[PDB]
């Protein structure tokens, strides 16, 4: 039973907001591993119908500030009016503070905004999830997962696409904290993606990907372009025949 | 029939007749309104021993000379008695000199339907020019003066006693046994000090707590 | 039939009702009085490897001499916090003197009890509690119903098997058992660790000495404590 | 107009004048200068007399709310930053107001200048208007922390008479009140003339 | 039917409104009015039912002087009869402010009528549950007369009724040879036809309220004398 | 014809109802039944017949057939039932 | 409620009968060529009473950006009069910058009161876009409720399954001269059922020289020799 | 019904349905009388009382000193239209210093309670009024129905069981206008009094009388001053 | 243009053992001309308050209809009377409520209280007021005021019993100052209405004065 968007159930859940979270499972696929010295997010690019051009140059990944970047996984009508929105919340802070907006910050401000969406008025909630990795001064890179219901987390390996229970089952099988760099995040993301994409040698064009590492005293964030992430492919599937053989 | 405004088919519109049998699930509370003053008798009803007694009042002073007793949803009583306050200090302000305790029912009444219609009834008693005077307002923006009134989950019980239990020319000192041996029957537990409040209205005293557990003279008499 | 912010057939206000029953979608939360500290834990028994323990925020401090922990949706508790801190800075920059625990928690009640009303907005369905140190030296606690009110308790003991804990709690409130600081926080402990397993690190503590900052109790000396319970536990054959 | 306030270890003394005037012509001489906001708490006339009248009045409604809403006393520092955060927001559309607003709280005696250009600062002592640069000089010559109360009338009697004496807009009456921590009381209200006499000594 | 006939904006299948349809219903059972243009003016007249013998001489009456030389014949649901007749006022005054002199009958009659559909238009607001006519006279236009549906549009008429009986009056109206009788002989017309009409056949005694508005009163739209249409009335009687 | 109801007993109607009732069981009128007539205002007939039921009840559940001058038990458990029936 | 509303668990039910409407029955087909983009449709009067040349289907927001629609045409003049408003204001703020193909994502980005404002109904028309100010073409579709696509062949037509069908195995290509027209009007042949004439058939242009509706004499040229 | 729901929703068969309710509300109330006299206008209402220990509640509110008003029906949005007209009444004073006759008042009574017969959201106001007003033509009587459609009245009486003294009162309103005060208060006394069962009878404690005239201006007589007039009552229960 | 003209007028009150005294002129003039011989200062408001009002009349006049109006206001609101000190008070916010465009008035309440003692209660233009015994306003103030406190209070006087006011002896210094103000005051003059407030009522006695 559902009915206009602030209501209740009999036993008190907000099944609304529930149906919606779980629809975000549908449809989209995006994942992010935090690493030392750069935190990377992998997307599944969803049509690849040949008729496109590929010219907005990212899809699913969003450069939102100078220190961060997001990664919706929802409807894209909602998903691109909140990106507009965490941009401005984001400048408007640079604006006030004279000083890049720390991420947990942003994720704050943007889950309050959700959870106004979801709390007040007959408004639909916003049926969207989206991921953020990013670097500040206090916690250096960051990585939070924010589900429509407003309720962030502070993730480190997840994943929030369709197949994203058996992406974060195959992330804690084959994660390793500490130890793990960008390279071995690289691998760890390509091999995982192949996972959770049925179909195996997973094309460049098929998957996005965008790693944020720390320059000198400057963040850049690098969306890995055709070229690298077929070398990356290589590379993995080299590391796949040489497993596979040696057995 | 749903409508908050709709009238119901026969004669009286609904969500107002929902509202007013909101008192059912509230408390007991009892008042009475003699030549010496009034008595303001409520049952606190604490669920747990860990919860202070002090926090639940479901008597208020409104100001020195008007005291309030709610029964209902404590949370819109809240909202009702600040807004008794606020009218009080204001005409205290403007005009130098103490609102009439049926002014400020007045003025609770006209707040209390202009939102959904709040839920709680209000025995207000304080002493004015007209000697001690209580009144009883109901959620449907009704207030009517009363000399001896019962409110709460048992509300008829209790008045029905009060009824005959009442003179007019009755003091303060009968008063409060004759409310406190009413609510004890009413009531499921004894009315021990740290579950019984009560409040006195006098002309030349402002109405403080009944003697704060040292009010059990009144209540070993019964 | 209906279930909006109308008054129903029998009376009672179901969406109220339903918000008052969310709060069990939670977890549990105990704290306790003592007139030297007040300490509140919570007990998250759920933690991926995955996942940063940082942001859970189970409990926050609005003052640092007022704190309060979450019992329901965790959007609309840190919703509260906020509006909650925002209100408490504002009482200090008017009326100079620092926050009491009284006023911030009839704040949060007037404000659950405003939105509430009217149909547009839902009624915040979280149920708040708030301890810490008044500035004239005694310690409260209170704790506020999602609907509209507060009350100020000993043991709060909210969320999910709050029964169970609050009848413990009620069962043997001890004033001698209070006492000392340490008294108090294995009280608090054996009562929280009484809900599910408990075993390893479940337990998140708080503590609000007196004057000092937001106390959250190490792991290690939280093991520590788990431990001195279990040896009053043992030599009672 | 002539108010003076201080503070000490048995409580605070206030003392006022009771003519108010406008212009050349002396409006009158029996005027309530010293406010009573509520048993524990005084204010006092300078500058405007009917804006710091009805200031007052709006604090002493707001403080009674406030302890009718809180089930405890104000603070006297509390009073002092609403009122003054009250009044700012009027800054710069001409109205004029001095007030010295004081009290006995939990922290002990208070004693705040609230003025209507903005001023709100604690301190020992204090006077305000148009005779308060005489009063300061004879109140501060006079007083000590350990003074006993007797003393403390004494002064402040001896400092409003020079106060009027030496300005042409003060005279009349001289009201003297005692903030204690059981609350305000009224101690005197001495004629000039009265005092003149018993000072020729 | 159904779920077509519950709000005015929601159109019929075959292209209807049913709100107006249902609101010209209270028009129908509500009390007959009679309008007639004479030769040099306009009479008016209308039935009106004294429910019960308690109230005074005739109040809350159908006629209504909305301007100077302009009245208004109204029947249907009263109130919001009155309600229309205090903006018709206030178009009348707003428009003599305005454009100084006085409002012609035609513009103050498509602007009522373009308030009503207005109130007809949307969903929030109802159709009002009233029909009326505007008459006046004036030397430069001669005499005009309006009559207003509770959601149609204005239409001139050299006489028309409406009301319980609208065909009834109207066969008498068209009976009667207008256009070259005296506004007199026309006040006495229109109570005859009132009296044709039945009045106390299944209903109470009814009283006879006629307006006047000519060169015989060189506009400045009043009501009749009772007192001299007493005879009138006779006649009619008779 | 001749449309007549009650459903509405009184004082006297719900004492005289308690009168009837306790002619049945081991009970005696010594008890002062007149109060609990009182403490339940408009408690039919049904609910005065089901109060002296449970009031055998706990005679039975306390194991004593006495039920004549058990009247201090006969009032304990017809007001704590009455106050069950009220709020459970 | 007054927004873009009606989204159930896992849908958006409004959504989707907006665009069961769109799918209208006017083909409008779109190119992206090599030196520029082709927008095509189908004006397929009832009778002979109505005109061609008084309304058209292919509108020029500004300088160079050229729209074509499908189903819904009121609600395409009114989404049409917007777009034009938003390009002249963003052209104003940002002053002579000759913006088309730096304002084409810029302008199809601004295309969100189109939908995410839905206004209580949605719109029920699917917009082509052509730019061609930045050295490169652009085409872009904007539906009643999605963004951008940044398509490179396409239609929104009745039979635009087929239609699409038709684009790919045509082969829209990448080397492709301007003259791509004669494929989209071969499109447009799948999905038209009569002799198509010069005002049976509206088709605009964008090039990097700007936009232009090619006027019936040019488009009854291109029509012979097919 | 569907039709019967709403306000502005109009039924098939003609006249709308929530106004017809509306006018119920009038009905289930205290009955109340109102008569003209040839220089007096006189208000007896029924003072309904809820209980023996409590008052009669109040009937008969004041207005100004020549126009007083009696409720009969929902008293919640009645001292609302009090207020109005007593605004009203008071602005008329403030501008041109003369009374506001009492047809302008009704008229814009009428007025203001039509709009929420059309607005949707807005309930009519259900409440019956019998204005008694003053004004330079003599006394005169206003009866004000829910509908918003006022009616002008030598007498005319409004509340439960109000159909007898409608009667009585048009019997008798033949000997209305050459009638003492005294007289004419007994008339209306009278005809209250037919109204109750024979059971109830007029006490000093449960009627009140709105007295206004030429040279009286409007006064709320009751116990003490209503025992002069309930002399000589003639009882015929 | 300027929105403010002094229309001169002098008002006077006394408060007596059981009786108050509220004497003004009814002279209106401004500039070098005079408007009217009759146009009185004083205005009754309950059975027991007359208040005085000088200065501005047209802000005077709409003063004394506010007034009028909150006091059927709170008649209504509250079924009772409005007592001198509450009107007093409810001036007093009036005046203040619109203190950065102040009515330019004085107003002076003369009536009786609860207790049945005259109350006269001053007022300043934009608010300020305070309990006295006698006050006067207007025009002459300055040449009337000290008149009336050196007599009824006895100041500057020794070897004098304070004996109190009696009604006739009150009556005597008003009609005594008012016509030593007439002449020298020349806004001051051609009648005096006297209104004398007791528990019996408000009786108006009015005398003529120099008519220059």
């Amino acid at each position: 039973y559902d009915s206009r968007t602030t209501i209740f159930s009999p036993e008190g859940r907000l099944y609304q907001v529930e149906y919606a979270m779980e629809a975000i499972g549908h449809a989209g696929t995006c994942l992010g591993i935090l690493a030392n010295d750069g935190v990377l997010l992998a997307a599944e690019r969803r049509n690849i119908h040949k008729l496109l051009d590929e010219v907005f140059f990212s899809e699913k990944i969003y450069k939102l500030n100078e220190d961060m970047a997001c990664s919706v996984a929802g409807i894209t009508s909602d998903a691109n009016v909140l990106t507009n929105e965490l941009r401005l919340i984001a400048q408007r802070y640079l604006l006030q503070y004279q000083e890049p907006i720390p991420c947990e910050q942003l994720v704050t401000a943007l889950c309050d905004i959700k959870q106004a969406y979801t709390q007040f008025g007959g408004k639909r909630p916003f049926g969207v999830s989206l991921l953020y990795i990013g670097w500040d001064k206090h916690y250096g890179f960051q990585l939070y997962q924010s589900d429509p219901s407003g309720n962030y987390g502070g993730w480190k390996a997840t994943c929030i696409g369709n197949n994203s229970a058996a992406a974060v089952s195959m992330l804690k099988q084959d994660y390793k904290e500490g130890e793990m760099t960008l390279k071995s995040a690289l691998a760890l993301a390509i091999k995982v993606l192949n996972k959770t994409m049925d179909v195996s040698k997973l094309s460049a064009e098929k998957v996005e990907i965008a790693t944020l590492t720390r320059e000198n005293g400057k963040t850049v964030i690098r969306v890995l372009k055709q070229k690298e992430v077929e070398q990356l492919i290589k590379k993995h599937e080299e590391e796949e025949a040489k497993a596979e053989r040696e057995k | 029939d749903r409508g908050v405004n709709t009238f119901s088919p026969e004669g009286r519109l609904f969500q107002v007749e929902y509202a007013i049998e909101a008192i059912k699930l509230g408390s007991t509370a009892i008042g009475i309104q003699t030549s010496e003053g009034v008595c303001l008798a409520v049952e606190k009803r604490i669920t747990s021993p860990l919860m202070e007694p002090s926090s639940i009042e479901k008597i208020v002073e409104i100001d020195a000379h008007i005291g309030c007793a709610m029964s209902g949803l404590i949370a819109d009583a809240k909202t009702l008695i600040d807004k008794a306050r606020v009218e009080t200090q204001n005409h205290w302000f403007t005009y130098n000199e103490t609102m009439t305790v049926e002014s400020v029912t007045q003025a609770v009444s006209n707040l209390a339907l202009q939102s959904r219609p709040f839920g709680v009834a209000l025995l207000f008693g304080g002493v004015d020019e007209k000697g001690p005077q209580l009144f009883h307002m109901d959620p449907s923006g009704t207030f009517v003066q009363c000399d001896a009134r019962a409110i709460g989950s048992a509300s008829e019980g209790a008045q029905s006693s009060l009824q005959e239990v009442y003179h007019k020319s009755m003091t303060l000192k009968e008063a409060i046994k004759s409310s406190l041996i009413i609510l004890k029957q009413v009531m499921e537990e004894k009315l021990n000090a740290t579950n019984i409040e009560l409040a006195t209205v006098q002309p030349g005293q402002n109405f403080h707590m009944f003697t704060k557990e040292e009010l059990e003279e009144v209540i070993k008499d019964i | 039939d209906r279930a909006i912010t109308v008054f129903s057939p029998d009376g009672h206000l179901f969406q109220v009702e339903y918000a008052q029953e969310a709060v069990k979608k939670g977890s549990t939360a105990v704290g306790v009085r003592g007139r030297d500290i007040v300490v509140l834990g919570v007990e998250k028994k759920s933690v991926a490897k995955l996942q940063d323990e940082r942001t859970v925020r189970k409990i926050c401090a609005l003052d640092d001499n007022v704190c309060m922990a979450f019992a329901g949706l965790t959007a609309d508790a840190r919703i509260v916090i906020n509006r909650a801190r925002v209100e408490c800075q504002s009482h200090r920059l008017t009326v100079e003197d620092p926050v009491t625990v009284e006023y911030i928690t009839r704040y949060i009640a007037s404000l659950k009890q405003r939105y509430t009303q009217s149909n547009g907005r839902r009624p915040f369905g979280i149920s708040a509690l708030i301890v810490g140190f008044d500035f004239d030296g005694t310690p409260r606690l209170y704790q506020t119903d999602p609907s509209g009110t507060y009350h100020a308790w000993k043991a709060n003991a909210i969320g999910r098997g709050a029964k169970s804990v609050r009848e413990f709690l009620e069962k043997n409130y001890t004033d001698e058992a209070i006492e000392t600081d340490d008294l108090t926080i294995k009280l608090v402990i054996k009562a929280l660790l009484e809900v599910v397993q408990s075993g390893g690190k479940n337990i998140e503590l708080a503590v609000m000495r007196r004057d000092q900052s937001l106390k959250i109790l190490n792991p290690e000396e939280i093991e520590k404590y788990v431990a001195e319970i279990e040896k009053e536990k043992e030599e009672n054959e | 107009t002539t108010t003076l306030a201080f503070k000490f270890r048995h409580g605070v003394i206030v003392a006022a004048d009771s003519r108010a005037t406008a212009g050349a012509y002396i409006a009158s001489q029996t005027v309530k200068k010293v406010i009573e906001i509520n048993p524990y708490l005084l204010g006092t006339m300078a500058g405007g007399a009917a804006d710091c009248s009805f200031w007052e009045r709006l604090l002493a409604r707001q403080c009674r709310i406030y302890e009718l809403r809180n089930k405890e006393r104000i603070s006297v520092a509390a009073a002092s930053k609403l009122l003054a955060n009250m009044v700012y927001q009027y800054k710069g559309m001409g109205l004029s107001m001095g007030t010295m607003i004081c009290g006995w709280d939990k922290r002990g005696p208070g004693l705040y200048y609230v003025d209507s250009e903005g001023n709100r600062i604690s301190g020992a002592t204090f006077s305000v208007g148009s005779g308060s640069v005489y009063a300061y000089g004879v109140m501060d010559r006079g007083y000590s922390y350990d003074l006993e109360v007797e003393q403390a009338y004494d002064l402040a009697r001896r400092a409003i008479y020079q106060a009027t004496y030496r300005d042409a807009y003060s005279g009349g009456a001289v009201n003297l009140y005692h903030v204690r921590e059981d609350g305000w009381i009224r101690v005197s209200s001495d004629n000039v003339a009265d005092l003149h006499e018993k000072y020729s000594g | 039917g159904t779920g077509y006939d519950l709000s005015a904006s929601t159109f019929s299948p075959d292209g209807r409104v049913f709100q107006v349809e249902y609101a010209m219903k209270a028009v129908e059972n509500s009390s007959t009015a009679i309008g007639i243009r004479c030769k040099d003016g306009v009479v008016f007249g209308v039935e009106k039912l004294v429910l019960s013998k308690l109230y005074e001489e005739g109040s809350n009456k159908r006629l209504f002087n909305v301007d100077r030389h302009v009245g208004m014949a109204v029947a249907g649901l009263l109130a919001d009869a009155r309600s229309l007749a205090d903006i018709a006022r206030e178009e009348a005054s707003n428009f003599r402010s305005n454009f100084g002199y006085n409002i012609p009958l035609k513009h103050l009659a498509d602007r009522v009528a373009m308030y009503v559909h207005a109130y007809t238009l949307y969903s929030a607001v109802r159709p009002f549950g009233c029909s009326f006519m505007l008459g006046s006279y004036s030397v430069n236009d001669g005499a005009q007369l309006y009559m207003i549906d509770p959601s149609g549009v204005s239409y001139g008429y050299w006489g028309c009724a409406i009301g319980k009986a609208r065909q009834a009056a109207k066969t008498e109206i068209e009976k009667l040879q207008m256009k070259e009788m005296t506004c007199r002989d026309i006040v006495k017309e229109v109570a005859k036809i009132i009296y044709i009409v039945h009045d106390e056949v299944k209903d109470k005694a009814f009283e006879l309220e006629l307006s006047w508005v000519g060169e015989l009163t060189n506009g400045r739209h009043e009501i009749v004398p009772k007192d001299i249409r007493e005879e009138a009335e006779k006649y009619a009687k008779e | 014809d001749r449309k007549i109801e009650f459903s509405l007993p009184d004082l006297e109607g719900r004492t005289h109802i308690f009168k009837i009732h306790a002619r049945s069981m081991s009970v005696e009128r010594d008890i002062r039944f007149e109060l609990l007539a009182r403490l339940c205002p408009n408690s039919t007939g049904a609910e005065i017949r089901s109060v002296c039921t449970e009031a055998g009840m706990f005679a039975i559940r306390a194991r004593r057939k006495i039920a004549t001058e058990k009247d201090f038990l006969e009032a304990v458990n017809k007001v704590i039932k009455s106050y069950a029936k009220f709020s459970a | 409620f007054s927004l873009t509303t009606f989204s159930p668990s896992g849908k958006l039910v409004q959504i989707e009968y907006a665009l069961a409407a769109v799918a209208g029955g006017a083909p409008s087909v779109g190119i992206k060529a090599a030196n520029g983009v082709v927008l095509a449709t189908e004006k397929k009067q009832k009778s002979i009473l109505y005109d061609e040349r008084s309304v058209h289907k292919v509108e020029p927001i500004t300088k160079h950006i050229g729209l074509v629609y499908s189903g819904m045409g009121p609600d395409y003049r009114v989404l049409v009069h917007r777009a034009r408003k938003l390009a002249q204001q963003y052209y104003l703020v940002y002053q002579e910058p000759i913006p088309t193909a730096q304002l084409v994502q810029r302008v199809a980005s601004v295309m969100q009161e189109y939908t995410q404002s839905g206004g209580v109904r949605p719109f029920g028309v699917s917009l082509l876009i052509c730019g061609w100010n930045e050295g490169r073409p652009y085409l872009f579709q904007s539906d009643p409720s999605g963004a951008y696509f940044a398509w490179k062949a396409t239609a929104m037509g009745k039979n635009y399954v087929n239609g699409k069908t038709f684009l790919e195995k045509r082969y829209n290509e990448d080397l492709e001269l301007e003259d791509a027209i004669h494929t989209a009007i071969l499109t447009l042949k799948e999905s038209f059922e009569g002799q198509m004439t010069e005002d049976n058939i509206e088709v605009g242009i964008c090039n990097e020289a700007g936009f232009r509706r090619l006027t019936p004499t040019e488009v009854k040229d291109y029509l012979a020799a097919i | 019904n569907q039709y019967d729901n709403d306000v502005t929703v109009w039924s098939p068969q003609g006249r709308i349905h929530q106004i017809e309710y509306a006018m119920e509300a009038v009905k289930q109330g205290s009955a109340t009388v109102g008569l003209k006299s040839k220089t007096h206008a006189v208000l007896v209402a029924l003072k309904r009382a809820q209980s023996e220990l409590a008052a009669h509640q109040k009937k008969i509110l004041h207005v100004d000193n020549h126009i007083g008003i009696s409720i009969a029906g929902l008293t919640a949005d009645a001292r609302l239209l009090c207020n109005f007209m007593r605004q009203e009444c008071l602005d008329s004073r403030f501008v041109f210093d003369r009374p506001l006759p009492v047809s302008r008042l009704v008229s814009l009574i009428g007025s203001k309670t039509q709009i929420p017969t059309q607005r949707y959201g807005r309930r009519p106001y259900g409440v019956g009024l019998l204005i008694a007003g003053y004004d330079d033509m003599g006394p005169h009587i206003f009866q004000t129905c829910p509908s918003a459609n006022y009616f002008d009245c030598r007498a005319m009486s409004i509340g439960a069981r109000s159909q007898s003294a409608r009667t009585y009162l048009e019997r008798h309103m033949s000997e209305f206008m050459e009638c003492n005060l005294n007289e004419l208060v007994k008339h209306g006394l009278r005809a209250l009094r037919e109204t109750l069962p024979a059971e109830q009878d007029l006490t000093t404690k449960n009627v009140s009388i709105g007295i206004v005239g030429k040279d009286l201006e409007f006064t709320i007589y009751d116990d003490d001053d209503v025992s002069p007039f309930l002399e000589g009552l003639e009882e015929r229960p | 243009f300027s929105p403010y003209v002094f229309n001169g007028g002098t008002i006077l009150a006394i408060a007596g053992e059981d009786f108050a005294i509220v004497a003004s002129d009814t002279r209106l003039s401004e500039g070098f001309s005079i408007h009217t011989r009759d146009s009185p200062k004083c205005y009754k408001l309950t059975d027991k308050t007359v208040i005085g009002c000088s200065g501005f009349h047209g802000d005077c006049l709409t003063l004394t209809k506010i007034i009028e109006a909150r006091l059927k206001m709170y008649k209504h609101s509250n079924n009772k009377a409005m007592t001198t000190g509450a009107i007093a008070a409810m001036l007093s916010t009036i005046l203040y409520s619109r203190r950065f465009f102040p009515y330019y008035v004085y107003n002076i309440i003369g009536g009786l209280d609860e207790e049945g003692k005259g109350a006269v209660y001053s007022f300043d233009p934009v608010g300020s007021y305070q309990r006295d015994s006698f006050k006067a306003g207007g025009s002459a103030s300055a040449m009337l005021q000290p008149l009336l406190d050196n007599q009824v209070g006895f100041k500057n006087m020794q070897n004098v019993e304070h004996v109190p006011l009696s009604l006739d002896r009150a009556m005597r210094l008003v009609k005594d100052v008012f016509i030593s103000a007439a002449e020298r005051d020349v806004y001051t003059g051609d009648a005096l209405r006297i209104c004398i407030v007791t528990k019996e009522g408000i009786r108006e006695e009015t005398v003529s004065l120099r008519k220059d």
